RNA sequence: CGUCGCUACUACCGAUUGGAUGGUUUAGUGAGGCCCUCGGAUCGGCCCCGCCGGGGUGCCCUGGCGGAGCGCUG
RNA sequence: GCGUUUACUUUGAAAAAAUUAGAGUGUUCAAAGCAGGCCGCCUGGAUACCGCAGCUAGGAAUAAUGGAAUAGGACCG
RNA sequence: UACCUGGUUGAUCCUGCCAGUAGCAUAUGCUUGUCUCAAAGAUUAAGCCAUGCAUGUCUAAGUACGCACGGCCGGUACAGUGAAACUGCGAAUGGCUCAUUAAAUCAGUUAUGGUUCCUUUGGUCGCUCGUACUUGGAUAACUGUGGUAAUUCUAGAGCUAAUACAUGCCGACGGGCGCUGACCCCCUUCGCGGGGGGGAUGCGUGCAUUUAUCAGAUCAAAACCAACCCGGUCAGGCGGCUUUGGUGACUCUAGAUAACCUCGGGCCGAUCGCACGCCCGGCGGCGACGACCCAUUCGAACGUCUGCCCUAUCAACUUUCGAUGGUAGUCGCCGUGCCUACCAUGGUGACCACGGGUGACGGGGAAUCAGGGUUCGAUUCCGGAGAGGGAGCCUGAGAAACGGCUACCACAUCCAAGGAAGGCAGCAGGCGCGCAAAUUACCCACUCCCGACCCGGGGAGGUAGUGACGA
């Protein structure tokens, strides 16, 4: 080719968009942004096929042109724009703030919260920018370049970002103990504590992660994502906390389920 | 015995010029637990593409090989042996690749048909995208 | 691209040759000179029409403009007339009077931080201090071992 | 353009590589400048990525550094002796690096004399006519001719340039090339090579 | 089982430098574009000469006008 | 943060979707399709599989290859 | 479902073939009442093409004296609409086909520490030091005469706007640092002293960019003569002290000194619109924008490892025509024979090099199948190649682009005979070649894409018509 691709074919797609296919033939493009292209979801199919509230790409267009939408501090006003990981989707009409984590199965689900919490989200450092004539930067993992940070954090570390100021409260050391959340593989939402990370120099290093279940796995550390100390998290979470029922365990919470409402 | 050439051969990263009353000696180490060799910089020999004395990094694979020809400068030719499975018939069958590697001058005990241990860098020449890292000796017959 | 043009100098050069007149005309031809044909319109330009107008540093420009009487059909004619080119500064003030306080703004953003910077390493410093004469005084308690 | 490809040419066993795709304009290569010794010329030429390189056509100032006591100096330039490539590249002046360029550079009179507190040359017992270079070393001071009575001890240049101070030599040859950087900006050296460059200035000989 | 004898069939060798087509390919010329060296049509413009205005302190700049080094330079 | 080896075997990451194999659903059934079921409510949109090589991690039967015999022998001072 | 039957002989047991049998996908014949899905000029000719279409764009916010039109409170210049010019924005995506290409393309795999990246998100935006109450001059639309058989052909005169084209202030402001050192103070000895303390002056004072240098960012160790700033002062008498982060690995991000900085130029707002009050000329919030550099995003580009069809009636090849390496350079976004200049004579191969064919586009996959495997993958998804054939280049972040230009060869149009213009392997539709394959219809509503943007466009796409490929 000659230049960038612009367009989506159906088929193409990610997998947890859950999109049809007789529907049509295009895939509406993630715009460019702060996050990964198959790591997002975008706006317009979470107002459209998620959560319902507008049926016509007209009248998606005919909604957030109304500045309703406040992302995590600021209004866009893009119908396709890329809202990936740790992104705070406040609805001033309504009041309804989500949250997007990850399911227990690969996917996103609606996760609701509260105006009260929707005030700061955690944010996972990718690096140590050291400004000579001056002092270090940081960038997380949504390229949120920070001045000033500490003498402290280090560079695979969590911390609490506020909203509106865009500053800092406080972190987590990343030490054996903590929580984990699997960002990415075949273990695409799960939760556990951390038991053994491997060095593999020029090679990248791996971690096992143990659920609270016995069920001790492995997964590189790319995919990591600090949230909490010991074995308290710092946040709500969505129903389920990571179960990963069997596959015959879903048999029972789903012919038990109906028997035990109606 | 040095600078044979029509330019001036030298380390560009040391200043030689001050008021003289040797030379301080420029080595760096590589990483991956690889001991740098004693010739090195004791040595006078100078290079732009030994990865001890030069500005070449170390990174990517590290294979092995048997040093077989070299009658070439500051480049030897190892011969790799490997051993492809058809699953139609149950059988292997053997080939065997060669590649050119440039040799730094800090290893001297190196005769025909010596193990030796290559390392991936940036292209060199046309041919030549290794390094030699270490040379054994053949099964004995020191004599 | 290619095209087709002819030469500089007239030597066969029928089809009109466009005759301009860059000097004075003393006595009376009949088509040429007989009403002076105006100009369709004035102009703008502000710098242009202060100074070209009899006009100083201090004085005002808002009724020296070329007004221009219409016909109309059904209507009185109307004055219509422009504003453009840097109008002295009736509220163009206000966007300098912002744009120097921003200064002030990111320079205030710029000084607040700095020293407050300093005051956290001036925590971890006493820390800085502390735990090398901590730990080597107790080095050398494990060294007269 | 020229190009710069590899498909042009054979694999390493003699065979030929068939061709897969035209010239594609990321592989370009343009005509070489070959500059001289001349007035100021500088052409701007745009570049991938929207940039900009500045070619140098004619050139005739420098800027060269004396590595021992840490100082430069825009420098003026007359003459081309050896090239380490191309005999000819002397017969036709050109100005790339390890060229060493001799370059008369003022002849270290216009840096030399630059507060050294003595002369040279002047086949000995020769004066200078005007009495200018004497004002500096007759006025006397309290202390700050004990300040230059240290900086006048620990301080002796060496032979081969305590005889060279009439048209201003260089092993410099500016590390920097003319023809993609702009200017010229290269660094008189001492010792060992001075040796080795005029040994090649012995055997050139025609 | 074979020679000869009538009909029918496919390739083969072969004449005339038997023959031509099309594709891969050497030595001599070689439109056209791109860097270079100059070229200077041109529009100039200020200054450099000369006039009145005015303000200024006979001259200095400011607005029409007579002329010139091809002066400076884009 | 090394423990001087390959070959072989087991585990662990990693592996584009669709397709295929496969649960769920009563388009009036079916091939398809991923929806829909109750008086504003409740969900679903799974899994498995994925050779040949390279990286990790343990295994030492089999199959190759090594030391001291012109002793320049391997420790210990 | 790991399966068989007829046929040599006067009759029998055999090796062995022939014909049956069932799936599959192209054509064709005969017959054809109904209903849901649904292939379609790929196989010969990547051979040629009349007509009609297939890419443009404005918001409360750059410039509207477009009456083509139309506010009335005018008398201090502008209501909202609203062709053209520019500026930006795209036109480099999307579509269509498979002629080339046999370690090349590709899939998996790893590198950029060897480099560039419009826009988006976030940074930064006095750091650099000595007419501005916004400067200056031209060119569209328009008016007004035209030439030209003909074209999206264009000149001449007059106007006139800019987030275009170019100039160049004010500022915070006092200062310190490094140097040159007017000169300045003090002790002592008679001093020629070594012991000390103050300081005008001139330069200069990031980042980007180029050169050179310094240490850092070192690990456990001692016995002593010339020095003398601190503390023992007991009488020469004996102990000492100050410090950026990483990476497997830096000539990395760093800090400091001497200067260097292109007139075909580097940064420092000489921008507009909504509210909008505050104070004696003075003060906030919101935005649209625009540039430098650091991150980030979609990526792109060069390379690593391993992995392919038939042929020995192709067994030796390459190399002063760069073949395989060493040195210094040139170019280029960077690494290299990519290319010049100088030296050496080497590199692959029966473990199938080299050369030739292919009715060869590759891979995801499809049909039959016990297990093994054979054959097909032109064709809706990813990745590359190409627009009759071959070479060349502009603008631009990005193209050797062809619904963009410059020439040759082949094919080809209108002409007043002076000249002009072109490219369906884009959707439809004809000619042709064939055993061999559909409507010159309707529409932006769906899915989505472009722009200055809620609002205009899209033969991409969708819905119908033909349709016994088939289910
Ligand atoms: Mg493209
Ligand atoms: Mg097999
Ligand atoms: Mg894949
Ligand atoms: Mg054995
Ligand atoms: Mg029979
Ligand atoms: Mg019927
Ligand atoms: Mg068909
Ligand atoms: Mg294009
Ligand atoms: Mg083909
Ligand atoms: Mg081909
Ligand atoms: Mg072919
Ligand atoms: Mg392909
Ligand atoms: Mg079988
Ligand atoms: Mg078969
Ligand atoms: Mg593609
Ligand atoms: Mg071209
Ligand atoms: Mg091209
Ligand atoms: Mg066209
Ligand atoms: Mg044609
Ligand atoms: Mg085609
Ligand atoms: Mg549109
Ligand atoms: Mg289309
Ligand atoms: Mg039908």
């Amino acid at each position: 080719a000659r230049g960038p691709k612009k367009h989506l074919k159906r088929v193409a797609a990610p997998k947890h968009w859950m999109l049809d296919k007789l529907t049509g033939v295009f895939a509406p493009r993630p715009s460019t942004g702060p996050h990964k292209l198959r790591e997002c979801l975008p706006l317009i199919i979470f107002l459209r096929n998620r959560l319902k509230y507008a049926l016509t790409g007209d009248e998606v267009k005919k909604i957030c042109m109304q500045r309703f939408i406040k992302i995590d501090g600021k209004v866009r006003t893009d119908i396709t724009y890329p809202a990936g990981f740790m992104d705070v989707i406040s609805i001033d009409k309504t009041g309804e703030n989500f949250r997007l984590i990850y399911d227990t199965k690969g996917r996103f689900a609606v996760h609701r919260i509260t105006p009260e919490e929707a005030k700061y989200k955690l944010c996972k450092v990718r690096k140590i920018f050291v400004g000579t004539k001056g002092i270090p930067h940081l960038v997380t993992h949504d390229a949120r370049t920070i001045r000033y940070p500490d003498p402290l954090i280090k560079v695979n570390d969590t911390i609490q970002i506020d909203l509106e100021t865009g500053k800092i409260t406080d972190f987590i050391k990343f030490d054996t103990g903590n929580l984990c959340m699997v960002t990415g593989g075949a273990n695409l939402g799960r939760i556990g504590v951390i038991t053994n990370r491997e060095r593999h120099p020029g090679s990248f290093d791996v971690v096992h992660v143990k659920d609270a279940n016995g069920n001790s796995f492995a997964t590189r550390l790319s995919n990591i994502f600090v949230i909490g100390k010991g074995n308290k998290p710092w946040i709500s979470l969505p129903r389920g906390k990571g179960i990963r029922l069997t596959i015959a365990e879903e048999r029972d919470k789903r012919l038990a389920a109906k028997q035990s409402s109606g | 015995d040095i600078q044979t050439e029509r330019a001036y051969q030298k380390q560009p990263t040391i200043f030689q010029n001050k008021k003289r009353v040797k030379l301080p000696r420029y080595y760096k180490n590589i990483g991956l637990g690889f001991k740098t060799p004693k010739e090195a910089i004791e040595g006078t020999y100078i290079d732009k593409k030994c990865p001890f004395t030069g500005n070449v990094s170390i990174r990517g694979r590290i294979l092995s090989g048997v040093v077989t020809k070299m009658k070439m400068q500051r480049t030897i030719v190892i011969r790799r042996d490997y051993l492809h499975y058809i699953r139609k018939y149950n059988r292997f069958e053997k080939r065997h690749k060669n590649m050119s590697v440039h040799l730094s001058p800090c290893f001297r005990d190196v005769q025909i048909g010596d193990i030796v241990t290559v390392g991936e860098c940036r292209p060199l020449s046309k041919t030549v995208r290794f390094n030699v890292l270490k040379v054994t000796k053949a099964a004995g017959t020191k004599k | 691209k290619r095209k087709s043009v002819r030469g500089c100098i007239v030597d066969a050069n029928l089809s009109v040759l466009n005759l301009v007149i860059v000097k004075k005309g003393e006595k009376d031809i009949p088509g040429l000179t007989d009403t002076t044909v105006p100009r369709r319109l004035g102009p703008k330009r502000a710098s242009r029409i202060r100074k070209l107008f009899n006009l100083s540093k201090e004085d005002d420009v808002r009724q020296y403009v070329v007004r221009k009487p219409l016909n109309k059909e059904g209507k009185k004619p109307r004055t219509k007339a422009p504003k453009i080119q840097r109008l002295v500064t009736p509220r163009v003030l206000q966007h300098k009077r912002r744009r120097i306080a921003l200064k002030k703004q990111r320079t205030k953003k710029n000084k607040e931080e700095a020293a407050e910077y300093a005051k956290l390493l001036a925590k971890r410093m006493k820390e800085a201090k502390e735990k090398r004469q901590e730990q080597i005084a107790k080095r050398r308690r494990l060294s007269s071992l | 353009g020229i190009s710069r490809d590899n498909w042009h040419k054979r694999r390493k066993t003699g065979g030929k590589r068939k061709p897969y795709h035209k010239k594609r304009k990321y592989e370009l290569g343009r005509p070489a400048a070959n500059t001289k010794i001349g007035p100021r010329r500088i052409h701007t030429v745009r570049v991938r990525g929207g940039n900009k390189k500045y070619r140098a056509l004619r050139l005739d100032v420098g800027n060269f550094s004396w590595g021992s006591e840490c100082c430069t100096r825009k420098t003026r330039i007359i003459d081309v002796v050896y090239n380490a490539s191309n005999n000819e590249l002397v017969r036709t002046k050109t100005l790339v690096k390890n060229c060493i360029v001799l370059i008369d550079s003022t002849p270290y009179r216009q840096w030399y004399e630059s507060h050294y507190a003595l002369p040279l040359g002047r086949k000995k017992g020769a004066k200078l006519t005007p009495e200018e270079e004497e004002i500096l070393n007759k006025k006397r001071s309290k202390k700050i001719q004990k300040k230059y009575d240290e900086r006048k001890k620990n301080a002796k240049i060496s032979s081969l340039l305590e005889e060279q101070f009439q048209q201003g030599k260089l092993l410099a040859c500016i590390a920097s090339r003319p023809g993609q950087c702009g200017r010229a900006d290269g660094y008189v050296l001492e010792g060992k090579e001075l040796e080795f460059y005029l040994r090649k200035i012995k055997a050139r000989k025609g």
